[PDB]
RNA sequence: UGGAAGUCGGAAUCCGCUAAGGACUGUGUAACAACUCACCUGCCGAAUGUACUAGCCCUGAAAAUGGAUGGCGCUCAAGCGU
RNA sequence: ACGAGAUUCCCACUGUCCCUAUCUACUAUCUAGCGAAACCACAGCCAAGGGAACGGGCUUGGCAAAAUCAGCGGGGAAAGA
RNA sequence: GGGAUGGCUUGUGGCGGCCAAGCGUUCAUAGCGACGUCGCUUUGAUCCUUCGAUGUCGGCUCUUCCUAUCAUACCGAAGCAGAAUUCGGUAAGCGUUGGAUUGUACCCACUAAUAGGGAACGAGCUGGGUUUAGACCGUCGUGAGACAGGUUAGUUUUACCCUACUGAUGAACUCGUCGCAAUGGUAAUUCAGCUUAGUACGAGAGGAACCGCUGAUUCAGAUAAUUGGUUUUUGCGGUUGUCCGACCGGGCAGUGCCGCGAAGCUACCAUCUGCUGGAUAAUGGCUGAACGCCUCUAAGUCAGAAUCCAUGCCAG
């Protein structure tokens, strides 16, 4: 197995974190909508209950605005049966949720008004929108924001309000005997150009967005697989080697890159009551 | 080959011809080896060598007394109910070393220049935080308690009962060598605390539960890894 | 048994760790990346390397799926570097190939396309019953 | 702190120091052990490196791969004409080693061994052994009597002096080479009675040695010169534009002492080092007088071991020849001394015996194919100068 | 070969079970070079006729 | 030493049988042999030392990076493999149960 | 691996020397001692019976 | 206890004949058997055994260029005590 | 869109490397002529000891033979250090 | 202007309570205490508890040393049947690799094995710690600016001196030829296959070893018959532009470019070669006292490791 898998893993990203959570009072939790349970840290929720419980983990659903409507209420429903849990479009020019999020922590910050300042610090995977959430929060591109992970390698405070501060951390993955790397890849936990062989999880990625959206994006049709798909992609779009070649690698590379920047429309459906 | 195999061929073909008569001989030789061994062996080996062959000794000197001596207390008499039983309030340990604050502290260098800014102390003895604690922010931490240095039990024993119980820590009361060590709750030796007693079943005259009670620190916890307490019972 | 096939002469090796190979049978694979060569010794800073009939640890760069996740054993048959046999002959073939056997020298496949050298014929004898050109 | 990457030395330090030879002509450092019991007989002879050429040999060699099949091997050439006795050392043992105690030379010294004596022989009288031989014509011959009589009653050690017939060879130089070769076998009264009837006469190289033995070749490599620590150690080189040299070692010392140590590899001489091969297979004695003694009993082209052209740099080989399996330090035209084995052998390789089915006599001086003038002429037909 | 000195001492006689019309051919060196030319090239059972 | 204690735990665990993988005829001729609540036992107490001993090198661990003198990591040091050996020493009944076994 | 300087390998090789390659050596320096041959075949005090005197140091000077 | 006879285990460990012999010190058996030890007697022939104390000597932990009672060298000392 | 801005990857490509080899010119080399400077307490082989964990001079040993040439970077020396 | 702990250390925890050989102690009968022991620190689970860089390490080339031995050599013990081993002993002679990962030390494979350190860490080169001057973001400050920090780009540049080392000459003894060997160095290493033998051993599955034979890994020393490489052989031919009026024969494009190319030099990219006596360590013994048994040791003595010393080998 490649070390990129093991990326998100490292005891430096881990001291980061348990350093965000022990100057935090408020952790903001943040889950991407297309994913909510497999971007869901309960090896961090465990934490949380067992050693630090005065510390108050509210669920941030980031990313509604790649899904369904109805699917991210039932998201949100099925969230706040367990933790207090906003929803969030986490951008600068347009963002939403954002004042919700404001009343929430001004309420967290009444609750500890004897304490000079309150401390909120943000955990997530990877690429969930930590750091474009504390921006959309300040007002001001405070934090580096880039679509591909790990851009936040250490941890830093942002004033909100004078007695309200912002903490970033690094994206973290909990160590999983489940978990594969496609799994991995397809949660964005990876960057796509390290990995090798990327067109074995383009199956993956056939089987997660329908027929018709890959038909309306890409404006090709009448594949009868994965690797059909990626030739006939690679010569329209004109990605061809030396000799006439279709270069399946860089396009199923583009269309990983397309399936984790939201390009291409995909959700997972929320479980029937 | 099945289940007792070699001893079936022990039975069925026996050892070799001179196994009986080399044993006898390498056990005649056993002394000479021995003593070959206490003058000739060098180092580490020679160390632990001399340690069991002293063990060794003793284990038998004692089984000698027992097989001679197989065909064979309080200075006032006081009744059953007062045996094993025991004014100046006095703690265990009334004195124990003082600490320096380059021993309690050391400078935390904090800047980007080749010249350092160094107001953050570092506590490198062992601490109690305390309950719900939270860490200050890092413009305005001066006083870095470490989280691999955050203890909350220790291993308190009861004089009277015998008994040593691993017990949560309520607060630092005092720690003697500075009253802001007490602040910060420094676990030293000699410190007091107060620690939850509830396992204990330690009860007042009508039937209230006694569950705070103050310990003192018996051991290094910074040297040893551990808080070993004595209850002030 | 290590994989090692005893009793080859010296020869020149010209297939070292990193090159890509042909696959010359049906196994499905096409290509195989050499990563290590058994039998190789220990050096400071040499790869190993290998030449006809030796035997080497292999991946699939190009075939089946099912074959690409996998490190696969395999025997040298042809290489383009020109070596000397033992009747002072100097010979080469057009390309670098060879085929995916088991650690015990029997092969995956079937059939091989195209001939093999004689040290790999003579070292394992599946590739002898399997080969229709022996050169 | 330790190599953390470990690694063997470059080079070997048992061929200290790598400096010029102290003389051209190979040193025998040892002679075989002396058992009296044996007949007498020589150990060491000498001979003209002449080249290298090609053989096919029909390999008898049970357990091998390629048993009862056919080799292509490379083997050296010696020109070797007859040896010419023209002394007699004598050697006793000392609580200081041995020391020669007397030197007993022929009445008629040739011009060839004459000319080693001098370093302008043009310019001299040639007085050389003049009045030495006329001890053999005074009270006839008593002082040779007296000291073949020394030898045979002191000396437990005993060595003929045997001087090489250079007219013989291709070679410009007319300055001959003269050594002591160890009589082993018999007794000392014996060795002397061999050397005496042995003076003034030509030793051949068949007398000496004898096909399928293996022997020890003794020369001084081919020079090179001042040559830096990269070719003459093997070391690795050091990157791209490494500053001052990358053909160089990097640390020649990190450690203490406060020194360069004499384990360092750096730049000096290299080649021109004496040394002393052991275990070469002696393929043909060639006879001079046969006129295809390199014709096997398979090839039946009458053809001598010459090439087409000569050998490159020597010229022909017209004497007694021996083919060596393998390669023999030195150069062409260089002196080669040839030494019995030191011990009894213990390969089946020393007891196999060869059968040659061809030997390569193209032309070295290109890519020859024809092994004679008439196969070529045969090959391409009449030219135009054949008419002309 | 155990009789004569075992497995790879042994030295195998090839020409031993070799049937030919004179018993006594069977340990001749067969020539194949003669004047750069090869000799199993002229080998012919009509080489009387067609001299 | 924490290293060298987990390689040989695992090297114990990993090659005693497993019950509940073997055949009911298998299974049960060890539970005929051997009280398979002994054997069960005795394997588990051999795992909890293994992993008790990787939590006591953990904290070591982190306690020798804030140590402060050769003295204090010394203490250390000696306290680790103490508590180590304490716990080796309370599994003298399994493992030579566990020898009789294999 | 047995050394070259091994007791085992040793023994070995005397017990060949003695026994495999001592004859053929003994039979060839018999021939080429006969070939030599070959080619060399083909008063005491005035007479040089007597061997007398020739025609730092290791004691003081004294 | 399937079997357990002193010798797989648990608990007791007595009496008689005694010169003396354990409800047994080990070997051994499936269990026995058999051997052996503790103990006693016969032969012998005069001094021993145990535990400590004080001397000298060995071990009682050592790394990394080649080296140090100052060096040679010293053994009824050219070492140690007077 | 634009960029001598920073980063990752793919194809091609090759002495970057396996693993080095060879050739050319100009040097370096030698000669005729011409001809400085930096630096310099005195000098320059090591080992152990020389309480101020310093030794090239001291002590105790190893030892030790004129005059030189080309390289060399361990030590000394050498960075407008 | 002033500066830039050390005959330390190693393999076995702390606290608290019992027990006890002993040390002390008889006008006081206390107190220490070896060897031990007892309490605190999941039915082979869990994988939903990674807990703070102020202190900096890496890497290339190359040499040597230590043993605290991973492998190879020998030996002792273990249900060690065989195979594979495990524990321990003597031993540093000989090896101990190739890679991936910087959102920042562990994985993978080959192999006999991928052992641990020192000579720095009490002015060689090159990546981080790391930090002159430019610039941006974050925190703090009214501010100049500072920093919890993060990012980008960024000037030290000997050798001809002495010594050491590597090589090369050399006066004096007339010149030269052939030698001896004090001393210094020293070299080989590991694996595989055939036979033994599908044999010993084994219920079966499986499955050795000595003698003998043949190769290969790493290292070392040479060599150029052959095969590749190299081309100022400017050797021959082809070809672009220009010039000598054209052809021929040539100049220039610093070797115009291309093809082949002897010779020379070269390459595990080619080929050849690498050798034997004595004394030992751990152990296994013989005879035999100490000590009327006994004992490999005391006197005497046999064997035995890749160890030691020499020969072979290089210098002289
Ligand atoms: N459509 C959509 N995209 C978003 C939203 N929020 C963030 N993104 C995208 O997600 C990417 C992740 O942004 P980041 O701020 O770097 O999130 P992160 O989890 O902190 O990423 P790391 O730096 O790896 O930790 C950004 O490039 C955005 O383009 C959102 O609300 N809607
Ligand atoms: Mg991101
Ligand atoms: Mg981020």
């Amino acid at each position: 197995k490649e070390a990129i898998f093991n990326k998100g893993t490292s005891k430096r990203i881990w001291n980061e974190l348990y350093k965000v959570i022990d100057s935090s009072d408020v952790i903001l939790h943040v889950l991407d909508a297309r994913d909510p349970l497999g971007t869901r840290c309960r090896h961090v929720e465990k934490y949380l209950a067992a050693e630090a419980p005065h510390k108050h983990l509210v669920f941030v659903l980031n990313k509604i605005d790649l899904v369904p409507s109805s699917q991210a209420a039932a998201w949100i429903r099925i969230l706040q049966k367990d933790h207090p849990t906003c929803a969030m479009r986490a951008s600068i020019t347009n963002p939403f949720g954002r004042g919700s999020l404001i009343d929430l922590l001004r309420q967290f910050s009444v609750l500890h008004k004897d304490r000079k300042q309150i401390s909120v610090g943000l955990i997530g995977y990877p690429n969930v929108g930590k750091s474009s959430i504390i921006n959309a929060l300040r007002g001001k591109a405070v934090a580096k924001v880039a679509p591909i992970p790990g851009e936040t390698k250490v941890w830093q405070y942002v004033t909100l309000m004078k007695r309200i501060y912002l903490i970033d951390c690094p994206g973290i993955v909990p160590p999983n005997q489940h978990d594969t790397p496609e799994d991995l890849l397809l949660r964005g936990v990876v960057r796509v150009e390290n990995v090798e062989h990327p067109e074995q999880y383009i199956p993956a990625v056939l089987r997660k967005v329908k027929q018709h959206h890959m038909e309306r994006t890409y404006e090709l049709r009448g594949w009868k697989d994965h690797i059909e798909f990626l030739e006939m992609l690679a010569r329209k779009s004109g990605r061809l080697l030396k000799g006439g070649e279709p270069d399946v690698d860089g396009v199923a590379k583009q269309v990983l890159n397309d399936f984790m920047r939201g390009k291409i429309p995909w959700f997972t459906p929320a479980p029937e009551p | 080959p099945q289940n007792e195999y070699i001893e079936r061929h022990r039975k069925l073909h026996g050892r070799r011809l001179d196994a009986e008569e080399r044993a006898r001989k390498k056990a005649a030789r056993e002394g000479h080896k021995n003593s070959e061994n206490a003058q000739n062996l060098r180092g580490l080996r020679a160390k632990l060598y001399a340690k069991q062959r002293h063990a060794q000794k003793i284990q038998m000197r004692k089984a000698i007394k027992q097989h001679e001596e197989r065909n064979v207390e309080p200075s006032d008499p006081i009744p059953s109910y007062l045996l094993d039983r025991a004014a100046r309030f006095s703690v265990p340990i009334p004195k124990v070393r003082g600490i320096s604050e380059e021993e309690m502290f050391k400078v935390v260098k904090t800047g980007k220049k080749t010249h350092k800014k160094g107001w953050k102390r570092i506590v490198t003895k062992p601490t109690f935080v305390g309950p719900d604690f939270t860490r200050r922010p890092v413009k305005y931490e001066r006083f870095i308690r470490p989280m691999g240095l955050r203890y909350k039990k220790a291993n308190v024993t009861h004089p009277t009962l015998n008994v040593t119980v691993q017990l949560p820590i309520l607060s630092v009361k005092k720690n003697p060598s500075n009253p802001l060590y007490t602040q910060l709750g420094v676990l030293t030796k000699g410190t007091i605390i107060e620690v939850n007693v509830s396992d204990l079943g330690i009860v007042t005259a009508s039937g209230k539960i006694a569950w705070g009670r103050y310990a003192q620190i018996t051991n290094n916890p910074e040297n040893d890894g551990c808080v070993n307490a004595v209850l002030l019972v | 048994k290590r994989g090692a096939p005893g009793g080859k002469l010296k020869m020149t090796l010209g297939l070292p760790v990193g090159a890509i190979m042909n696959c010359a049978d049906n196994s499905g694979a096409r290509n195989l990346y050499i990563i290590a060569v058994k039998g190789a010794g220990a050096r400071l800073n040499r790869l190993p390397a290998g030449g006809v009939g030796d035997m080497v640890m292999a991946t699939v760069k190009k075939g089946k799926p099912e074959l690409r996740k996998k490190v696969h054993p395999a025997v040298i048959v042809r290489q383009a570097k020109p070596w000397k046999r033992f009747d002072g002959v100097f010979l080469y073939f057009e390309d670098n190939a060879g085929v995916i056997v088991n650690p015990k020298g029997e092969m995956k496949g079937s059939a091989i396309t195209g001939p093999v050298g004689k040290e790999a014929a003579e070292l394992w004898p599946r590739i002898a019953s399997n080969a229709g050109v022996v050169m | 702190s330790h190599r953390k990457y470990e690694a063997p030395r470059h080079g070997s330090l048992a061929f200290l120091p790598r400096k010029r030879a102290a003389r051209h002509r190979g040193r025998v450092k040892s002679f075989p052990k002396d058992d009296p019991k044996k007949p007498v007989h020589l150990t060491a002879a000498m001979g003209y490196k002449a080249g290298m050429t090609t053989i096919v040999r029909d390999l008898d060699r049970p357990g091998a791969k390629a048993h009862k099949k056919e080799v292509v091997e490379a083997v050296t050439i010696i020109d070797c004409p007859p040896m010419v006795v023209v002394g007699l050392v004598g050697y006793i043992e000392t609580p200081r080693g041995l020391r020669s105690l007397t030197t007993v030379w022929a009445e008629h010294l040739s011009d060839e061994v004459k000319r080693r004596f001098y370093k302008n022989w043009y310019k001299s009288k040639k007085k050389a052994f003049t009045k030495y031989a006329k001890k053999y014509a005074e009270n006839n011959g008593a002082s040779i009597t007296r000291e073949l009589e020394r030898i045979k009653k002191y000396c437990t050690v005993v060595r003929v002096l045997a001087h090489t017939q250079i007219r013989k060879t291709p070679l410009k130089q007319k300055k001959a080479h003269l050594m002591e070769i160890q009589i082993n076998g018999g007794s000392v009264a014996d060795k002397v009675e061999f050397g005496r009837s042995l003076f003034e006469k030509p030793v051949t190289i068949d007398t000496i040695f004898e096909k399928d033995e293996m022997i020890d070749v003794i020369a001084v490599t081919k020079g090179h010169g001042f040559v830096g620590v990269t070719a003459r150690w093997g070391t690795k080189k050091l990157p791209r534009k490494t500053h001052k040299g990358l053909r160089k070692v990097a640390c020649i010392g990190a450690w203490h002492p406060s020194h360069v140590q004499w384990t360092v590899a750096r730049a000096g001489q290299m080649g021109y080092h004496h040394r002393t091969s052991v275990n070469h297979k002696i393929y043909r004695i060639g006879k001079g007088d046969d006129e295809a003694n390199a014709s096997t009993e398979t090839d039946l082209t009458k053809k001598k071991i010459t090439p087409m052209g000569g050998f490159v740099r020597y010229g022909e080989v017209n004497n007694d020849y021996v083919m060596i399996k393998g390669s023999v330090p030195g150069v062409k035209k260089r002196i080669m001394t040839l030494r019995k084995s030191l011990f009894t052998h213990t390969s089946r390789k020393a007891l196999e015996k060869v059968e040659l089915k061809w030997i390569d006599t193209s032309s070295e001086f290109g890519h020859g194919a024809f092994q004679t003038a008439a196969e070529k002429k045969q090959f391409m037909g009449t030219l135009k100068k054949d008419l002309q | 070969e155990e009789a004569n000195g075992g497995a790879g001492v042994f030295n195998v006689d090839l020409r031993k079970d070799w049937i030919l019309e004179n018993p006594e051919w069977k340990y001749d060196k067969i020539p194949e070079i003669f004047d750069g030319k090869n000799v199993y090239d002229y080998i012919d059972p009509d080489i009387d006729a067609k001299l | 030493t924490q290293e060298t204690c987990s390689e040989k735990f695992g090297a114990i665990i990993s090659s005693f049988p497993v019950l509940s993988d073997q055949h009911p005829f298998h299974r049960d001729l060890m539970n005929i042999l051997y009280d398979a609540d002994h054997f069960k036992v005795a394997l588990g107490q051999i795992s909890t030392a293994k992993n008790l001993i990787e939590t006591i090198s953990r904290d070591y661990v982190r306690l020798l990076k804030y140590a402060q003198s050769l003295y204090q990591c010394k203490q250390l040091k000696r306290a680790a493999l103490g508590r180590m050996a304490t716990l080796i020493k309370r599994l003298k009944d399994p493992l030579i149960y566990l020898d009789q076994v294999r | 691996a047995k050394s070259a300087r091994a007791s085992r390998i040793k023994e070995n090789h005397q017990r060949f020397k003695k026994n495999i390659a001592g004859p053929v050596e003994a039979a060839r320096l018999e021939r080429l001692s006969a070939k030599l041959m070959a080619i060399a075949q083909a008063s005491g005090v005035k007479s040089g019976k007597s061997i007398g005197r020739k025609d730092s140091s290791i004691v003081f000077p004294m």
